[PDB]
């Protein structure tokens, strides 16, 4: 019995910026509980049908988990353009796996301020599928020195996202993971 | 609309060191241009608010250089240096990107300062309210910190509650001190009854409670 | 340099217009944008809206249904109406000379603030009662005194001691409401007590709305 | 090849109210002198990154010019409120290109102060983008045919005092 447990009821989830890849193998999993299990609320995927899952043995498997807002959470699948897709967590045109997303806004929100789950914004240079590159530093255009923020010639890359309103459908603090075959 | 929030509410701060405010919006404030717009206010005791920082970088005139800010996009920050006696007040930032501009909850900031011994004194009531109809005895409390204190009234060696108040003033900015007073009501009818009294005054730096009382029948 | 004020009625009934008037001087006509802020009781600060010289102005989308602002170059003064108003809209009004109009928000000046009340009571006349010192308001050189007034409405009341040349030890406590309806407040001196007998206590007490001045001798014994 | 040097270092300068507009095309010009100079305190561009237009052809360009002050040159820009934004020339919220600007106290100084320059300060209603009104009459509620009468312009105070210097703007839309 292949351990997924822990992978989808863990406590920490990695930022998205810095995604926790897991690796799985030696094992057996059953993909009728994850199909039949209506508490997640979107799972679809392609490049193997979900029904077929259960008469594969494929070599090796990869569980990335890391958190999203309620929006753009389309995104992440390949081909793909947006903010967080192109730039954050890329996936490539060959790729073969599924997308499991669900909603656990019940233990982040409803609070003074999340503040846990950091992002960069709308610069750099583009993605790569599968770089999990890390190099925080301050940059921009227009023959600048590089000292501090100094917004009016500078700014720091990353910043938050915020949950506490109960309001947005989109909004709320969707947690998603990506299984790759 | 958009919502400011910060952090702490409350901030006591010893003379001296540094501190520092927080005040994190909810949408992101940065306009076509590179500049972001914000402000931070200071609101003295008993006065009208005042400028200090406009966009965030760029001091107001008049004001010490003391105060700066940082940050962009939903993240700022206000430093003060050295903390004084005059720097008592409640701070506030505004938002200015687009219609409607709102304040947060406003900051306190808290100054710190040596136990001092309080001073308790007794009004006892004149013929003037002895006639009007109602008489009321006033006990008062001045230059002590910190805040914390609790207070009876001791009629004819009787506790008595539910029918007096008593008054606050917020923290002197000459010596950082605060300053309380008890009132209590009483008719005509029943106040012909008893003698004497008193008020009762605990506090932290006292190694004893102190009692003062007053005889009815001399002027 | 440019010192703002106000003037106005403090008491109003309800669902009736609201007057009022923010007069500048020093500074004269120039490009310079005019708003106006309140604050409730005991709570955060709001912002309500800015008017222009020329006369265009933008408008707050709560508070758009039932209100109005205009100028007059004349006279240098600006007015803000308020009507169909409700006991919510009791607070303290400021006026600006910066304008927080979407580009910057620079509130440079403010004014020194006019507090307005919307209720059906009366407006009522004070009852100041001296507080005149006794033996026990003295524990060794120092004695305190002061006075009281009772039964006014409504809020505020400005105290002052020897004409403004005593403003040391002076101390005006905020009023509390009684449950009759009536608020009550008063106001102590701390002095260092060492010429007793000839020294003059006046405390100057005044009520705009009802035009009551009395200046109260508070006398030892 | 297209003379930017006309316009760049030009001789006077139009006030901020009747700026004088141009139209320059059927030429070749280069975007490099003026990019790499060191001249220029600000240089904002709007859709397209400075040093790709060269890569870049277009139908026509535009060059806008004017007068204002130092601190007043953040109100050029897609969709502020106030004394430019407003009553005069004023940006769209649609594509707007290079917007240049850099200080000019060398040579608008003196005792005198050059009171030559006028701005537009009591306009009655809100402009269309690039509006360029030529008029001048009084505003008032007086129903008075010709006159309380106080003019629709006034003077740029200027004079050697740091948000108060002569800056010059000069604007690239395309």
């Amino acid at each position: 019995l292949c351990p997924f447990g822990e992978v989808f009821n863990a406590t920490r989830f990695a930022s998205v910026y810095a995604w926790n890849r897991k690796r799985i193998s030696n094992c057996v999993a059953d993909y009728s509980v994850l199909y039949n299990s209506a508490s997640f609320s979107t799972f679809k995927c392609y490049g193997v049908s979900p029904t077929k899952l259960n008469d594969l043995c494929f070599t090796n498997v990869y569980a990335d988990s890391f958190v999203i807002r309620g929006d753009e959470v389309r995104q992440i699948a390949p081909g793909q353009t947006g903010k967080i897709a192109d730039y954050n967590y890329k996936l490539p045109d060959d790729f073969t796996g599924c997308v499991i997303a669900w909603n656990s806004n019940n233990l982040d929100s409803k609070v003074g301020g999340n503040y846990n789950y950091l992002y960069r914004l709308f610069r750099k240079s583009n993605l790569k599928p599968f770089e999990r590159d890390i190099s925080t530093e301050i940059y921009q255009a227009g023959s600048t020195p590089c000292n501090g923020v100094e917004g009016f010639n500078c700014y720091f890359p990353l910043q938050s996202y915020g949950f506490q309103p109960t309001n947005g459908v989109g909004y709320q603090p969707y947690r998603v993971v990506v299984l790759s075959f | 609309d958009i919502v400011m929030t910060q952090s702490p509410l409350s901030l006591p701060v010893t003379p001296g060191e540094p501190a520092s405010i927080s005040c994190r919006s909810s949408q992101s404030l940065l306009q076509n241009n590179g500049y972001n717009y914000l402000a931070w206010y200071l609101q003295k005791p008993g006065q009208s608010p005042q400028l200090l920082i406009y966009l965030s970088s760029t001091r107001a005139s008049g004001v010490p250089d003391r105060f700066s800010g940082s940050g962009s996009g939903t993240d700022f920050t206000l430093k003060i240096s050295r903390v004084e006696a005059e720097d008592v007040g409640v701070y506030y930032c505004m938002q200015s990107l687009q219609i409607p501009g709102t304040f947060g909850q406003g900051t306190r900031l808290e100054i710190k300062r040596t136990v001092a011994a309080p001073s308790v004194f007794i009004f006892p009531p004149s013929d003037e309210q002895l006639k009007s109809g109602t008489a009321s005895v006033v006990c008062l409390l001045n230059n002590f910190y910190p805040r914390e204190a609790k207070v009876q009234w001791k009629v004819d060696n009787a506790l008595q509650s539910g029918n007096s108040q008593e008054s606050v003033t917020e923290q002197d900015s000459k010596d950082s001190t605060y300053s309380l007073s008890s009132t209590l009501t009483l008719s005509k009818a029943d106040y012909e009854k008893h003698k004497v009294y008193a008020c009762e005054v605990t506090h932290q730096g006292l190694s004893s409670p102190v009692t003062k009382s007053f005889n009815r029948g001399e002027c | 340099q440019v010192q703002l004020q106000e003037s106005g009625p403090g008491l109003v009934k309800p669902s009736e217009t609201l007057s009022l008037t923010c007069t500048v001087s020093g500074g004269f006509i120039g490009p310079h944008y005019w708003s106006w802020v309140r604050q409730p009781p005991g709570k955060g600060l709001e912002w309500i809206g800015y008017i222009y010289i020329s006369g265009s102005t933008n408008y707050n989308p709560s508070l758009k249904s039932r209100l109005t602002i205009s100028v007059d170059m004349s006279k240098s003064q600006f007015s803000l109406t308020l009507s169909s108003a409700t006991a919510a809209d009791t607070a303290v009004y400021y006026c600006a000379r910066g304008g927080g109009y979407l580009e910057t928000g620079p509130f440079e000046y403010w004014g020194q603030g006019t507090l307005v009340t919307v209720s059906s009571a009366s407006t009522k006349g004070p009852s100041v009662f001296p507080l005149a010192p006794s033996s026990k308001s003295t524990s060794g050189g120092t004695a305190a005194l002061g006075c009281l007034v009772k039964d006014y409405f409504p809020e505020p009341v400005t105290v002052s001691w020897n004409s403004g040349a005593l403003t040391s030890g002076v101390h005006t406590f905020p009023a509390v409401l009684q449950s009759s309806g009536l608020y009550s407040l008063s106001s102590v001196v701390t002095v260092p007590s060492s010429s007793l007998g000839t020294q003059t206590y006046i405390c100057n007490v005044n009520h705009k709305p009802s035009n009551t001045k009395v200046d109260k001798r508070v006398e030892p014994k």
